[PDB]
């Protein structure tokens, strides 16, 4: 229990309603490696997801890429839901297509 | 630019039973090994993975990790049963080396604990860091007794890498030295105001990574604007996103500006409108 996790939501493309995209969380900094990560449609757990091999960088923490194709629309709302062992709840972190 | 490999390793100790042992290999920023513990292999991930190496090579490498990785495994646990410490342990070694064009070739093995470095095999031996508590001293007397794995870690690091690397380099060039056009995109932030507005520039899909990106007006870059992390895509572009947080008004004539050596010196300019 050291460092925690930054959660940083994505798309490969700039949105489009009802057009091909992928959808990125970035999972970085934290510390130990033991981690859980789910990306999020509604709310509902994602199962065809695609993540990267854990690594680090220069300073030691650990970071993760997750990613999966997917298409926007108006209702959708996707997310990414992260938990660790610094977390007392899992904590999500939503797409914002603007932001 | 410079393309060092660096060999990742990460050993997770949550009791004296349970141990799980990763590691990758990076050649720049291009992942070019794995090595799962759900495995008795190395999975070259490029078909240039290999070098100029051939399987007989190749397959002995194979077999010497699977020793190393069970020696190191009890080993650590000797040593925490020694040094008396406590479970759960988060051992990371970075190890590699990067050929220079084209005299020297410089090396490392930096080793961490608990995502502190502790040691690092600098010349002939095993130092500490300066930092380091006093029992990684006691761990420094030990390892450096050890005259065979000493003479086996700087052969590697002064022999077997740079010769390696140096093949890499060669049939895996092409696909280094590639440059890969970004796309950029405007959109409106989350209000920092009323009556504010939170100016945001998106780039996406650039290679290699060095990018620059600043909002502007005309030619005077905006000090005030603020770029996030260098985030990666799974196709090995990236993605960044620079922010300015500025009054209504002061939108218009705004301008966000992309440079990356892809472009060859035609800059991407767009405009907030
Ligand atoms: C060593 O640790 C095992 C649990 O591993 C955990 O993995 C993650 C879930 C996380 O908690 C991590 O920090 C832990 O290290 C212990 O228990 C069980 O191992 C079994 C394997 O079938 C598995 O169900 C779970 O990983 C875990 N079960 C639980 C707690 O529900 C081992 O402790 C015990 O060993 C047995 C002798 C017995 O005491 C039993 O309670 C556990 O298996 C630890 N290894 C040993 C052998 O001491
Ligand atoms: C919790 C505190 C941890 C601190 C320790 C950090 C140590 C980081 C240094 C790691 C170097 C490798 C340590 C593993 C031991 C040897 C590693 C290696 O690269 O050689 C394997 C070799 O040890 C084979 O098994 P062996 O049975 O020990 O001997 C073989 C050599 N002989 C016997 C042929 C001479
Ligand atoms: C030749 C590439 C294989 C790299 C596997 C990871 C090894 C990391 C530990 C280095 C001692
Ligand atoms: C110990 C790092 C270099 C290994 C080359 C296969």
């Amino acid at each position: 229990i050291q460092r925690t996790p930054k959660i940083q939501v994505y798309s490969r493309h700039p949105a489009e309603n009802g057009k091909s995209n992928f959808l990125n969380c970035y999972v970085s900094g934290f510390h130990p490696s033991d981690i859980e990560v789910d990306l999020l449609k509604n709310g509902e757990r994602i199962e065809k997801v695609e993540h990267s091999d854990l690594s680090f960088s220069k300073d030691w923490s650990f970071y993760l890429l997750y990613y999966t194709e997917f298409t926007p629309t108006e209702k959708d709302e996707y997310a990414c839901r992260v938990n660790h062992v610094t977390l007392s709840q899992p904590k999500i972190v939503k797409w914002d297509r603007d932001m | 630019r410079l393309f060092p490999l660096r060999c990742l390793q990460i050993s997770s100790f949550a009791n004296s039973s349970w141990t799980r042992t990763d590691g990758l290999a990076w050649l720049g920023e291009l992942q070019t090994h794995s090595w799962s513990q759900d495995s008795d292999t190395v999975r070259s991930l490029k078909p240039w993975s290999q070098g100029t190496f051939s399987d007989q090579q190749w397959e002995t490498l194979q077999h010497i990790f699977r020793v190393y990785r069970s020696s190191f495994t009890r080993d650590v646990k000797e040593f925490a049963k020694m040094l008396r410490l406590s479970y759960p342990l988060e051992l990371q070694v970075s190890a590699g080396c990067e050929v220079h064009p084209g005299q020297a070739s410089n090396n490392f093995f930096h080793v961490a604990f608990q995502g502190k470095d502790i040691l690092s095999f600098q010349g002939t031996s095993w130092e500490p860091t300066q930092e380091a508590p006093l029992w990684v001293n006691l761990a420094i007397q030990v390892l450096n007794q050890d005259k065979w794995t000493r003479e086996t870690v700087q052969w590697l690091l002064q022999g077997t890498c740079p010769q390696f690397v140096s093949g890499l380099l060669e049939s895996g060039k092409s696909e280094l030295k590639k440059q890969v056009k970004p796309k950029a995109w405007l959109s409106r932030g989350p209000s920092p105001g009323p009556g504010r507005l939170l100016l945001v520039c998106h780039v996406s899909g650039f290679y290699p990574k060095p990018v620059w990106v600043k909002w502007m007006r005309g030619e005077q870059e905006q000090q005030g604007t603020q770029p996030g992390d260098i985030l990666p895509n799974a196709d090995e572009t990236w993605y960044l996103r620079a922010t300015l947080d500025v009054v209504a008004g002061e939108a218009a004539g705004l301008s966000c500006r992309v440079k990356h050596s892809s472009l060859e010196g035609q800059d991407i300019v767009l405009y907030w409108h």
